[PDB]
């Protein structure tokens, strides 16, 4: 069924699972006309696909081509992710393919079964988490390559970077969302803590800085103290 | 005009026939019912005073044979049986219309309730939905489930309702996925009618004897089945126009017949809310529409 706090463990058992999220698939940029209309223009997107036991992130690239032409676009784009998700399971190796795959906005419910029926033990789930995996787009490495993208491209990374040898997938994807919340949150700040010594580099094949272990609690400490910041200054506490 | 004679009613009973209901008591000196209108499916069903569990029934023709009804007190309930000897059954039937022991099916001239409701149903298909090849007319009750209930358990008492699965590689062709999901009339127009039911008629037919079913015997699987069918329509964009036409009609007649009290479980407001107001044929469907708003308008 959904899966939520209770059942949260589940996430790092060894059936392999991949969440999807549609969010950052279809983007527009809202602009004026000539003749005082407002217009949308769209920009690539992409799907975010991530197995959270491995770090595995699977990017695929919507370039927007696949848009021209088309009538109800944020319809459409539903569909187009599980036209790409399905793909993505039928091109890996049966012994690679996920056992679950967990949407995290209910309306991929429908559209992903569909174009898994190929697939029937395979089970779609929703989540009742308010994962933060929309702020993909703020990790600049990720945002510099779908905006580059000048055609349908799907690209590879580990989102953990190097962590999983120093710590568990649960710890992992704790870190994750909390630097995704946090990102969600206050974008500027977040990128201020992560960026603000400028001793502590990002490798050419990371996404996230090389913190010690030490300086990840650091690190992980400024961040909570961001979306409680924000929280305040959002709702006046 | 044919009659169904009852041997007797050793228990108190509710009799339907068709849309019509009398109460007989217990050993009350009852013998049957006359005048039936040939040229259509009939059913008579039961509902017993003591156990209001299980209402049970028979599809029949009188023009497929002689049936008469019987109690059997080791299985507890009144059975349809036919009686071969043609010259016995006569003559049953005049003694018993002789003095005056029969009910008189009570067919008002203006009134073509009953044809509209089975214009499509045929008892041939009837036969093929429910199989019991040993008999002419056919038993349905209460609980008997549905094939496409079992696949979700004793195969011989099930309803053999053609299987509608929206979300089935039956509904969607490999590359159309979002295209058939969401306009079914490749899934109405070439699986379902030109594949498996061959024209329109007996697609009709198998809705409404699904709708029956769940109206006279409150078979939960059966008003799956007829909201399934009805869904199907109303979600493709292409129906031959005469179809829609008809639709309409059936449909206008199902709700105008069925109990007021009992539309809060027979009809599912998701699909008519769906059919009337979002689908593709939410305008085709005009007197339905105004019959629902007029008689159901809380479900809307
Ligand atoms: C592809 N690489 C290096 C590129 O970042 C991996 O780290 C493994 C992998 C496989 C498949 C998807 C994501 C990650």
């Amino acid at each position: 069924g959904a899966m939520n706090s209770s059942n949260y463990a589940e996430l790092f058992n060894n059936d392999i699972k991949l969440f999807v999220d549609d969010t950052n698939v279809y983007r527009v940029t809202v602009h004026k006309t000539f003749e005082g209309n407002v217009a949308t223009k769209a920009i690539n997107g992409c799907i975010f696909t991530l197995n959270p036991k491995t770090g595995h992130l699977f990017l695929k690239i919507i370039h927007t081509s696949v848009w021209a032409g088309q009538k109800r676009l944020s319809q459409l784009a539903k569909w187009k992710t599980a036209e790409e998700v399905s793909a993505l399971v039928r091109s890996l190796p049966k012994e690679e393919q996920p056992k679950q795959i967990i949407v995290t906005r209910k309306a991929m419910l429908d559209p992903l079964e569909v174009h898994m029926l190929d697939f029937p033990n395979i089970a779609i789930r929703p989540t009742e988490l308010r994962l933060p995996f929309s702020a993909a787009m703020s990790i600049d490495k990720l945002s510099d390559v779908v905006m580059k993208a000048t055609e349908p491209q799907m690209v590879l990374f580990n989102i953990y970077d190097d962590w999983l040898d120093r710590i568990s997938s649960y710890t992992a994807f704790s870190r994750l969302t909390l630097l995704l919340r946090a990102l969600k949150t206050n974008e500027e700040s977040a990128k201020m803590i992560l960026l603000s010594d400028p001793t502590i580099t990002i490798k050419s094949y990371h996404l996230w800085p090389s913190f010690t272990d030490e300086q990840w609690i650091t690190i992980e400490s400024q961040m909570r103290d961001l979306i409680l910041t924000e929280y305040g200054r959002k709702y006046n506490v | 005009m044919n009659t169904v004679p009852f041997t007797s009613a050793p228990i108190e009973v509710t009799i339907g026939i068709d849309q019509y209901s009398f109460n007989v008591k217990e050993n009350q000196p009852f013998h049957g019912i006359k005048d039936i209108p040939i040229g259509h499916v009939h059913v008579i069903h039961f509902q017993h005073a003591d156990n209001s569990s299980m209402r049970y029934g028979y599809w029949f023709d009188c023009r497929m044979g002689n049936f008469y009804i019987q109690y059997d007190p080791k299985d507890g309930l009144y059975k349809m049986m036919e009686e071969r000897d043609g010259a016995k059954f006569e003559n049953i039937v005049h003694n018993f219309k002789e003095r005056q022991m029969m009910v008189s099916y009570p067919k008002i001239d203006e009134d073509d309730t009953w044809y509209n409701l089975t214009e499509f149903v045929q008892m041939d298909k009837i036969r093929k939905i429910v199989r019991k090849d040993e008999n002419q007319f056919s038993y349905v009750d209460s609980s008997m489930t549905t094939v496409q209930e079992n696949e979700l358990s004793d195969p011989a008492h099930s309803l053999n309702y053609t299987v509608i699965n929206f979300k089935s590689r039956e509904a969607i062709r490999p590359g159309h996925e979002m295209e058939d999901f969401l306009d079914k009339s490749y899934y109405l127009n070439t699986v379902m009618l030109q594949g498996i039911f061959k024209n329109s008629s007996n697609y009709f037919g198998e809705l409404q004897f699904a709708f029956l079913n769940a109206m006279f015997f409150g078979n939960y699987g059966s008003s799956l089945q007829w909201h399934a069918m009805i869904e199907l329509i109303c979600s493709s964009a292409t129906v031959p126009k005469h179809m829609l036409d008809k639709l309409d009609e059936i449909l206008y007649y199902q709700i105008k017949t069925l109990p007021e009290q009992y539309s809060d479980i027979l009809l599912n407001e998701r699909v008519w809310n769906i059919c009337l107001y979002s689908s593709f044929q939410k305008n085709s469907l005009h007197n339905t529409e105004k019959i629902m708003e007029n008689k159901y308008p809380e479900l809307l």
